[PDB]
């Protein structure tokens, strides 16, 4: 995991959240229903995106022939050439192995990440109204209409709104 | 009541290798190393030569496969493997290296070096270069003695490049099949050609003698050549045995040669080429040919190298 | 540290620990006992393992001699031949040193991760029966024999079965 | 009551370098970098042939030395320091070329070219050259004037390559130590070897004068070689002072080549070699020899470097 | 990100903490004060300055001349000379920018950890006397002193001393 | 009350590249690329010669600019773009191997070869090579026929290498303007030169002819050379055409060449260098010359390569 939330205490992920990487589902009186997270999306999407933009990019190096396929060259410098070649077509092989293991490593880790960020986000909005059930779920101990929902989402829900309720509600 | 946070999933991602595993499903990634060719030479854009039947070499000694190509002008030099440099059997000394110089030239411009001559004949042939019949390298002079068995006068010729470009001057060494057909075409005794610039001294003697037949004939002319720079004069002194340069040739601008099998494509736009056609990618590496040329991806052993896009896949 | 807990807020560890890479030491009423956490080590091990699986492997590409030990080849090709190796004997070392530094900066951090995402995993199973204490321990503010202790190891651990008795312990 | 968390630990762990420390102690580390030689040629599994005191390149031309390998078959082939190529004094021209071949060549299969000879003798021999007293290389024949000072006729010898591989073609020119020993073997005048195929045209002159003995001769067989392509000719045209081949080489298929100093092991089975013996790793870099072949780690310059295998070691 | 503090939760940095890279800013009745925390400050400064003297570092690889300025070498060799050259460029340009590229983005997510270890320090040192405000603070709920937010800093603070003060504010 | 955790800006912190962004804004940053140069040769601690006039290959010949360097000793040899090989108009032939030679060797150490010679004049000059007046190339003799046009008798000369280490023995061959000037100073007839040492046979022909004015003179004198191993004699067979040597080549140890066009300065001290200085740097890549020499950091493309030294700038 690195980071622990994907693959980790979210056991699994979900196959019906399309407008997103990241996402809420919530349950209250008005029933279950499910919205992505533009914001910790469009985070993830963009650094993967750079590491694109990265790659996928112009070697401008011109090279030419110093070989010839057709009329074969002078045997030694021929196998200088082959050797010379070869010698860098083990480095280019290594160096590509390497780092699409490496950028792989960090873009799992990354998106690992922006689960993590988004998860300590709300339970911080949540404050003491609020628990960790362990399984990437949040316990309000409040009545959360769809109205409020939405507040937690779009990052306005006032906690010292709902506290004397949940405090309450938690004994 | 409740709210849950989570992330995405599919039912089949694709498989990727990190530093920890082997194979573990992300949702999306993408490939890293090109393996499409277009098997054409995507020649869009740039003043292209099919050299066809002409090797690369002939083009300055100019034989009749080279007749189009005598003062070609080109951005890419494409060299085919039907193409000989050559009529009458025969080889360039130091071969690959003016093949290289070539190849870069931009094409080739030719200059008259003004040679004219008494006493010989200038217009020796061979069935082997056929035009309209028996005719020769275009840009050289098969130098005979008057008449068969004639004596050959001791010569000098010089030419002086007064262009601001170096240039290349090629002279041929007739090795006549025996010593009999090498005094019947330029009389008896030891023949030495002696060639100097000022950067160069050098000296030639025919060597005469049976050799498999090339187009029917034994003999052959190896050719020779020196680059003469700026104000710079070469003089050739000789007694026969002799292929004289009529012209020189000087290098246009730039230009990149490459050695394919495919057909030309002007509506196709490309920078790296090998000779099973072109490679057109953003990619970093290929798997195509270790031995492309142009502006091109690295090539590298791997068939396929996934870049992950997406976040580990975690279903039911 | 990264990560921070292993060199970190969990001073130091346990030359005791032996069935493990993590584990727990609890104390209560029959006395202090300490056992290796499987799940976690077997995630670090995994990972690690992968790495030497990746290292320890077989280059198939073979190389021929260019060179000659006996008769000495002749000076110029054999001066390019060597300026040749030697700057691919840099490249080699250089990508050897930096792949092992990189490595061992990430291997450090994995394990740190591990051992994070182990902490929090208690935390969240002990809800609001404990707290952290700060050193790595929680103060479990109920009464937790060995059977309940492993319940917390084995995670059947059910927190609204000791919820009363720790609300009231706290104050 | 409570519950603590912690990891692992031990008296004494493994320093390890990292992007951002040297040295720090961890669990458990492991090398990366094979130091181990095995001082032998591990040839277990492969058809071996240690040349012994038979030059590599003498296995064509097959001076005595040689006898055993004339068409010797192998998948690892080594060179030792005391191999001479040679017996009649004298060296390859292009020689380390002709090495990398063979060393590649899986051995070699000899097929007569049939070139028979009339108004010469055939059989020139040498002390230098012993087997039962005065013998010649076995794949060679010298072609002497029939008698002191008798004029060597001026000859022409092709052979065409028959079969489906490409064949090794050797010849030598004969360096006399004067003009007199010269006029005295092969008659008086310029002497003129000239050899081609198609791919090839090139001529020899023998060059004799005073120089020092070498095994008690002042003599000098210097040896030449091209590689004919299937249905290709090959034609000697010459008046004497040349060495002419009785038999051409073909290669078998594949093999390695090394060269060594060391013994040979069938009972240990290894793919990289050096002089020094063999790498037996699964290591990804060796800090044993720069020059090693066949499937190695790669060679680095750094005796170790140590990759880490478990957390950070943290004691009291 | 990557750990979600710098350019995270804790929005922008402060251009008057001039002692330090971290740093902590109390407000209580004798009014609002700053200081740098060292020990994170110099955890950070000592793994950066690291890969700085892994850098800053002697090549001891000898080259000599293949090639020549003034009277230039034989064609072909030439050719092989400056494509053998121009490839090994290209490798070290390669490897030159991508191990800056991966080691900034290692040092800006490595200063990220040793905001969030600070952050996370505070949080367990505060106990059950204060609250997450989401933003980088602490809502201390009970009377802090100067010399008592001095003890938060130098890590002296003691959470039993305030409980039954903090535990009864926060109803 | 309240405690906020935070962390330092700038108002303009410094932009630089990460894996995901191109430009980030971190508080400090670093330089990993050198393009500071040193515009001088920082020599100090190193024995050093700066060639001026001299080529690097007159040191072994000795014309008039190399007086000075006869017997060079060295830790590095400055070559220089006026410097030149020789007086009377010439080249060495496989000239580029020898200065890789000379430019490794720590200088070199002259013995006599101890010829002496009768029926010949021994001190053949030129105007070309000025001392007080007429001279010639300090290490070899031009050998001339006794008075014009006499026989120049058939000779032979021997060196055997005395000492420890191998010797560079260089002769030259003197390709006259006219079969008529070569007839003037050695004789009528054919011109041969043949030199053989162990390992080496050869032989050498004049080649007399027209060819351009180079410092007024249009005759040639080429050099060549070989090397002659510990025990081992070189032997000179020649009737005329010849530039003999008077002493031979020894190598004294080790050296470091380069090729420049700026001042020597003993006061700073550096081992990388170039034509435009010294590059002195602690980085690990640099921007200043691709074809730097010594112990360099890795050439790279790049102008510029920020690391950064400090966390992301965020500031108001
Ligand atoms: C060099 O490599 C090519 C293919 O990559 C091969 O076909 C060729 O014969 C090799 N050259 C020599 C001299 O071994
Ligand atoms: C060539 O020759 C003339 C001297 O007659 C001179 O004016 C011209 O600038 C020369 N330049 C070069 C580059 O050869
Ligand atoms: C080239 O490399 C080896 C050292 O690895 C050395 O023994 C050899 O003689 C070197 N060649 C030259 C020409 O300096
Ligand atoms: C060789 O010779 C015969 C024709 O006379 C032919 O069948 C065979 O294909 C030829 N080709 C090659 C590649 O040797
Ligand atoms: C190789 O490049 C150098 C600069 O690196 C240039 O000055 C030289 O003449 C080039 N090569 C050839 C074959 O002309
Ligand atoms: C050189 O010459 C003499 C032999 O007469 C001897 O003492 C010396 O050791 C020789 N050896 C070598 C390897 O040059």
């Amino acid at each position: 995991g690195l980071f622990g939330a994907i693959a980790g205490f979210i056991e699994n992920g979900w196959e019906g959240l399309i407008n997103g990487w990241y996402g809420f589902r919530h349950q209250n009186a008005q029933g279950e229903g499910t919205a992505a997270d533009y914001k910790s999306t469009q985070s993830a999407i963009d650094q993967i995106t750079g590491k694109l933009n990265r790659l996928i990019e112009k070697t401008n190096q011109q090279f030419e022939l110093i070989d010839n396929e057709f009329n074969e060259v002078e045997k030694q410098i021929g196998n200088v050439i082959n050797w010379t070649r070869d010698s860098i077509t083990e480095v280019w092989s290594y160096n590509a192995e390497l780092l699409v293991a490496m950028e792989n490593q960090h873009t799992i880790d990354l998106a690992d990440s922006e689960m993590d960020k988004l998860y300590e986000r709300v339970k911080r909005q949540l404050r003491e109204n609020a628990e960790e059930d362990g399984t990437g779920c949040f316990e309000i101990f409040h009545k959360c209409d769809d109205d409020c929902m939405a507040s937690i989402r779009n990052n306005t829900y006032d906690h010292s709104k709902y506290r004397e309720e949940a405090m309450q509600n938690r004994i | 009541d409740k709210i849950c946070l989570g992330h995405h999933a599919v039912s089949n991602g694709t498989k990727v290798n990190t530093l920890t595993e082997r194979g573990v499903e992300v949702v999306n990634a993408t490939e890293t190393v090109e393996r499409t060719n277009i098997p054409r030479i995507c020649s869009k854009g740039k003043r292209t030569v099919d050299l066809g039947q002409c090797g690369l070499l002939g083009t300055i000694t100019g034989p009749p496969q080279c007749d189009q190509f005598l003062e070609f002008s080109a951005d890419l030099i494409i060299e085919r493997r039907e193409g000989s440099d050559v009529c009458y059997p025969g080889k360039f000394v130091n071969e690959e290296a003016l093949r290289q110089i070539l190849r870069k030239s931009g094409g080739i411009d030719k200059e008259a070096m003004g040679f004219t001559y008494s006493g010989i004949r200038t217009n020796g042939a061979t069935s082997a270069c056929r035009r309209s019949g028996s005719s020769f390298y275009a840009e050289m002079k098969w130098l005979l003695s008057n008449t068969d068995n004639a004596a050959f006068p001791q010569m000098t010729k010089s030419y002086k490049n007064t262009r601001k470009s170096p240039a290349i001057i090629v002279w041929g060494i007739h090795h006549s099949v025996s010593t009999a057909e090498q005094t019947k075409l330029y009389g008896s005794g030891n023949k030495l050609v002696t060639v100097g610039s000022s950067n160069y001294q050098q000296s030639f003697v025919p060597s005469p003698g049976a050799r498999p037949q090339v187009n029917g004939l034994s003999g052959r002319i190896d050719f020779h050549w020196l680059i003469l720079n700026p104000n710079d004069t070469v003089t050739f002194s000789f007694n026969g045995a002799f292929i004289a340069p009529d012209r020189a040739s000087f290098l246009r601008g730039k230009s990149m040669g490459i050695q394919s099998g495919v057909q030309v494509d002007a509506d196709c736009e490309g920078d790296c080429y090998h000779s099973g056609g072109t490679i057109i990618s953003k990619l970093p590496f290929q798997n195509i040919d270790s031995r492309a040329v142009g502006k091109c991806p690295r090539y590298v052993k791997q068939r396929s190298l996934l870049l992950a896009t997406g976040m580990k896949n975690v279903p039911e």
